[PDB]
């Protein structure tokens, strides 16, 4: 199934995934496209960060839901 | 602002009068060392104040022959540098690691402040009448103030990120637990005086019946309250230059590009006054490579590369040499840290860039670009 | 002793002082050091103007004591 995963600049990624692919594999995807490393971001679904250890399925994310990538750099 | 602000400035400036019976120049003899206080005898002299419309003849310092607009816009700088001096107790940072500028409460020490006030109204809106800029940046609530629209809540996030998710928390979630009671206590000269937002003072607790009026005198007092005399005196110059209803087109945003620009940054200081950390310094590849993708960056990159380390995108009266992060002063920095293949990192408080060993100047730029472009600011 | 002397940028800097020396020497020392001319500076301690017809003594400062000062205006 297909996804999308919006960036803050409004970009959009099209990716190729799978119900069991976890979301550090989502991640994984990301960083081939894009060259982010998975430490680096956070995706978001529904409003709500998304776990690594759980896969796409028990986020109920369905074919062309939309997530959302957040870059991970800044603190204090 | 683009396109709909060009036009819109350009059906501001066409509306601005100038009467017949006023002097083709308005002169100024300066002293640089003295700018403040030579500006201040002369423009608060005149008869009248329309003459502050007539074209700027300025000569410091006995200097015969310069341009005049080019002296005029170097006028507005050395005369912002000084109103916005913090020294003064007129204005001050609205924080102590950032450097957009509030009325000072206290101004009053200086009896004459009003005064002041007045006449830095009217330098602002001789800027803005004569087309030039001044240099410095004021709060969001000073540009609604301008304009006359109240303050909210919400205009404290752009201030204080910090004190604003815990007033926002007190909105949301109940505040008994804590004995939260409508006292606020303000700090002078490391002292306390302790002050109640209404009569009845310390006895009430914040609870969910009194919960908004309570976040209501919050704001009142920290934005608007006690620097009612001075504002109105600012209005007042201000509005002797421009008039009221016509400054009413802009909003604040554009208010804020319409009196100061974008607020470009002075590269070569801001180069000069960083520390390196780590492994780096100023001769090493990856840093030669990184001042070089500042320096091609356009300006509005090289503040927001600026704000993705700081925290801010305003820089202080002195530059770079006298930057604070949130524990005192601290230099901009920039540290070795992670590999090739990471985005770079901050940490906001200590002005902190955390730059990976890129291995190309292209790579730097890349990820550079994708990190700041992708973190946001409010 | 040691004294501090903030401004209001934040810029504490720090003074050589005697606990015998008045006010108007202070002001000296801090127009040796950053070159603000002592008529135009208003010095506070504990809340309040140091009146240079007085003493330090007087004032009762002490060793690592906080000062502030603020600019005077001069005024048409």
């Amino acid at each position: 199934m297909q996804i999308f995963v919006k960036t803050l600049t409004g970009k959009t990624i099209t990716l190729e995934v799978e119900p069991s692919d976890t979301i550090e594999n989502v991640k994984a995807k990301i960083q081939d496209k894009e060259g982010i490393p998975p430490d680096q971001q956070r995706l978001i679904f529904a409003g709500k960060q998304l776990e690594d250890g759980r896969t796409l399925s028990d986020y109920n994310i369905q074919k062309e839901s939309t997530l959302h990538l957040v870059l991970r750099l800044r603190g204090c | 602002g683009s396109r709909d602000y060009k036009r819109k400035y350009e059906f501001f400036r066409r509306k601005l009068k100038k009467q017949n019976d006023i002097p083709n120049k308005f002169e100024m003899k300066l002293r640089r060392a003295t700018v403040l206080e030579d500006s201040y005898r002369r423009i608060m002299g005149v008869k009248r104040a329309d003459f502050l419309k007539a074209r700027l003849w300025i000569e410091f310092d006995g200097e015969k022959g310069l341009d005049y607009g080019g002296v005029a816009r170097e006028w507005f700088f050395l005369i912002s540098k000084e109103m916005f001096n913090p020294y003064y107790g007129l204005f001050e940072y609205s924080a102590t690691d950032n450097y957009t500028l509030q009325i000072n409460p206290n101004s009053g020490i200086n009896p004459d402040h009003l005064s002041y006030f007045k006449f830095i109204g009217r330098v602002a809106g001789m800027a803005v009448y004569h087309g030039k800029l001044l240099d410095g940046f004021f709060i969001r609530p000073f540009y609604k103030m301008m304009l006359h629209k109240p303050i909210t809540l919400h205009d404290m996030e752009s201030v204080d990120s910090e004190y604003y998710n815990s007033l926002r928390w007190i909105l949301e979630n109940d505040p008994t637990e804590l004995d939260l009671r409508f006292i606020i206590d303000e700090e002078l000269f490391g002292q306390t005086h302790q002050h109640e937002l209404k009569n009845g003072g310390s006895e009430i607790v914040v609870t969910n019946k009194n919960k908004k009026e309570y976040i209501y005198l919050v704001i009142q007092w920290r934005f608007v309250n006690r620097i009612q005399k001075q504002m109105a005196a600012f209005k007042e110059g201000f509005f002797e230059l421009i008039p009221q209803d016509l400054i009413k087109i802009f909003d604040e945003n554009e208010l804020e590009l319409l009196m100061s620009g974008l607020g470009d940054v002075d590269v070569n200081d801001w180069r000069e006054h960083t520390k390196y950390k780590n492994g780096y310094s100023a001769n090493h590849q990856v840093i030669q490579w990184f001042w070089k993708a500042v320096l091609m960056m356009d300006s509005e990159k090289r503040i927001r590369l600026l704000q993705f380390v700081t925290g801010t995108s305003r820089v202080p009266m002195n530059g770079f040499a006298e930057l604070y992060g949130s524990n005192g002063p601290q230099s901009f920095t920039v540290e070795q840290w992670g590999t090739p293949e990471k985005l770079p990192r901050a940490h906001t408080c200590f002005n902190r860039l955390d730059l990976p060993p890129y291995e190309s100047f292209e790579e730097l730029w890349d990820k550079l670009q994708m990190a700041i472009e992708n973190t946001q600011g409010f």
